[PDB]
């Protein structure tokens, strides 16, 4: 147990879940998270973690999920989906959804995907989107609309047309650079009283990764 | 950036 380059990497992983109403009510929401700390420290130091709303320990040199929280109040909803459905005869279905990014322009949400579900009397789907790239997968049955990367606070609409046939909510997905829970690693004091390497002598690394689990929005 | 780490501000 002895390294020359002393580092450690804090992983704050999340999964923000949402449940909205066609109008705009947050019928349900919460986030589940665990913090993994990948370290390589010399000796057997007793640490001091920090954060918002601080567990002390002696890290199992290697990799170990420190704690694991699960907030439910005052949550950050990374995206804001808002659709518009217009009926006609029984021939066509007018549908326009719009996603919104609610975060610091200095951050890029990636791996975005909206799934606007169609009905079973579907004959053909037409769609246009100045941004992104979508298609109507008849098997899964929906208009998978994928987006490479999207900045924050910006807007983006996708207008489709479901050609009905004579005779569910829009799910979303996304990875982010920040933690929706609001959490934040304040400090991680590395202390091995035996050996000569200090705390402000270590290289600390921390990353925030928010995944979207159940981000459905009633149509 | 999504997996890129970042130095903490002690």
């Amino acid at each position: 147990i002895k390294y020359r380059r002393n580092e450690l990497f804090l992983d704050v992983l999340e999964s923000v879940n949402l449940l909205m109403s066609p109008q705009g009510q947050v019928l349900s929401a919460h986030v589940s998270g665990r913090v993994v700390m990948k370290s390589y420290l010399s000796g057997m130091p007793e640490c001091k973690f920090g954060m918002n709303d601080s567990i002390s320990f002696i890290p199992p040199d290697g990799e170990f999920e420190l704690m694991r929280y699960r907030t439910t109040k005052d949550i950050i909803l990374p995206f804001r989906v808002i659709p518009l459905v217009r009926e006609v005869g029984r021939t066509k279905l007018e549908v326009k959804v719009v996603i919104k990014s609610n975060f610091k322009p200095s951050l890029l949400a990636q791996k975005i995907e909206v799934r606007i579900p169609t009905p079973l009397n579907t004959s053909g789907v037409q769609v246009i989107c100045m941004k992104g790239k979508a298609k109507y997968k008849a098997s899964e049955n929906a208009i998978v609309w994928k987006i490479k990367r999207m900045a924050g606070m910006k807007e983006s609409q996708i207008s489709a047309e479901i050609e009905l046939l004579p005779t569910p909510p829009i799910s979303m997905n996304f990875e982010v650079p920040f933690a929706p829970s609001g959490l934040k690693v304040r400090y991680l004091k590395v202390f091995e009283p035996k050996l000569n390497y200090s705390d402000h002598d270590v290289i600390k690394w921390v990353r925030y990764i928010g995944r979207s689990g159940i981000y459905e929005t009633r149509c | 950036t999504t997996g890129v780490y970042v130095k903490m501000p002690p």
